[PDB]
């Protein structure tokens, strides 16, 4: 209640001591931060002539400045000064600028200089930080008869595509085939030798990633844990077919489209990151597990004890790969 | 599927048949040591 | 010339504004920080009755607290407020530990939370941050049958240790008994004569601390003052049972194994902070107060007029029964 408010004033408002008037609703979150051996963080934000503390960190703000407190010890030692057991770090509420400035200004030069000779993985961490801040810096700094035709043609296709969430899994299994064909056709030598590479790849990347987000959402609405697995199996298989079919046709057709219909600089090469591939495998593992369980169920009198007990043992295991999965912590 | 078993050592264990990790606890009064009272009759209250 | 000194005072020294007397030798490095478009950083450290400002980052000290200033703009704009263009970040004297926690706590949730579902190129940033925090964690944490035996016995119970959130009070009681037996076996020197005394003592300390925090975590959420005395005392006593049993068993059995499994110089010594013991006393106090009130109600016809007046005053007292009983603040 001394360091927490003092730092708040120092960064947000008047660089001075706040009056000893801890008569705010935010005092509870402060007391929780100090006393609760679990609350290793505390966010503070300046409100309209007001101060707001909260253990929860939120990023709805556009470009505001916030400060987060970080605890060293499990619990605060009240007898000791409230600045000898707590760290502070400011940050901007900007998904691009905050990471760029934070990494570039603080982390990259810190690791470069502040390195112990006996510690490994330093040169790898250094390379990672460099590549990271570079990409952020790039984003942070960001006849009309043919142009009009191109805009109208591809804008129509894009808008027809954008109504994707309105389609079920059993239908998009076929859309992946239609969309790949029509998009590769319109890119052909129609009004110009070749449209600038910008949209040539960007539209396909949006379409591919859009299928990813589509399947991720739709498989979640199947409740891949409940009793009506019959319908789940049907829709799940469709989700896999969507994921795999798009990747296969992309990798095959690209090789010939850029050689036969549009004289695109790339030849006999692919473009698609194939994030659908991992999503498809994820569902395949789920299907295999559920299928095996159903097969054991037919033999329920044989393995009754195992089947009943293991169902609930494996539930917290499945909870390590939730619906709408992204393989960014795949080792878990 | 649930049942209990008593022993001469003065304790009663709990268990079941299907899921053998639901609550593998034992029953004991507010006593210490052993008190091998040699439990000889077990019953169940026929109500909810 | 205000923010740099004022912030240093607020974090290192007296929580107040430094008099406008910039007559220190360190003022040159401060002035360079402000005016030099190249020096984007300035570290400050409080020495023995001294303050040292320098862009140079060092880790010669063991466990001191330092702070580094960072600019957003190449040069300070003196016209604008001197605290709206400068950020700070504190750190401990560890070139690896600081980076690990800073990245994990700040960047990992920042990108994952602060993301539009339709925005691309973030998958790359995600992978980069994943490898970034991974390498930092890996270094920070850094015949064979001996080590393998230890690991097998550890993992037998570490699964729950690292995932206690999913258990409940009754399971915790079972865990206390279960854990003691499993770790006791680790003292056995029959698979291999080697036994790492320091590893066992360290591990027991870690388990005690984390486990203790867990118990009070769960207990805090019960809100042990509500009208259903029946449920209050039931859950409350469970917390006490956990606290007493864990303390008694861990201290007694540890003192034994030091001489029984391994004929070590140690025996019959305490190796635990007994945080649960303090928690148990606090729980007993809450039970006594809550119970004696219930007893008054049971015998209410004896002093009904008093119970009514006592209830009205009891309420504002109960408002002062917080959770996470930090012994430093318990006098309240």
């Amino acid at each position: 209640k001394l360091f927490i408010f003092t730092t708040t004033q120092n960064y947000f408002g008047l660089m001075s001591e706040l009056w000893d008037q801890p008569l705010l609703c935010n005092c509870l979150e402060i007391n929780n931060f100090l006393d609760d051996g679990n609350q290793m963080l505390l966010r503070v934000q300046r409100s309209d002539a007001g101060i707001s503390f909260s253990n929860t960190i939120e990023f709805g703000d556009t470009k505001d400045k916030v400060l987060v407190f970080f605890k060293l010890r499990p619990e605060v030692i009240t007898d000791e000064n409230l600045h000898d057991n707590i760290l502070v770090s400011s940050m901007l509420e900007s998904p691009i600028s905050s990471l760029y400035q934070a990494v570039r200004q603080v982390f990259a030069p810190m690791l470069l200089k502040d390195q112990e000779w006996s510690r490994n993985f330093d040169p790898k961490l250094q390379n990672l930080l460099s590549e990271l801040e570079a990409g952020l810096g790039i984003v942070l700094r960001r006849s009309k008869e043919r142009a009009n035709y191109f805009k109208e043609l591809f804008e129509t296709i894009a808008r027809e595509f954008y109504n994707l969430d309105s389609l079920s899994l059993l239908e998009v299994v076929d859309l992946v085939e239609t969309t790949q064909d029509v998009v590769d056709d319109v890119w052909r030598q129609t009004e110009h030798d070749h449209y600038p590479e910008s949209r040539m790849l960007h539209l396909l990347d949006i379409i591919g990633g859009s299928f990813g987000r589509f399947v991720q959402k739709k498989l979640g609405t199947l409740n891949l844990w409940e009793d009506p697995y019959y319908l789940v199996k049907e829709s799940l298989k469709a989700g896999i077919s969507i994921c795999e079919q798009w990747v296969i046709v992309c990798n095959h057709l690209t090789g010939q489209v850029w050689q036969r219909y549009v004289p695109h600089p790339w030849k006999n090469e692919k473009y698609f990151p194939e994030t659908l591939d991992k999503l498809g495998k994820r569902l395949e593992e789920v299907l295999a597990i559920r299928t095996i369980h159903e097969k054991f169920l037919y033999f329920l009198p044989a393995s009754e004890e195992k089947i009943i007990c293991l169902t609930r043992v494996f539930e917290p295991f499945t909870g390590l790969n939730p619906v709408q999965y992204n393989p960014y912590t795949e080792p878990l | 599927n649930h049942f209990i078993i008593g022993t001469d050592m003065g304790l009663i264990s709990h268990g079941t048949r299907q899921d053998l990790r639901v609550a593998p606890k034992l029953f004991k009064p507010q006593q210490h040591g052993i008190r091998p009272v040699k439990v000889n009759v077990i019953d169940f209250s026929p109500f909810g």
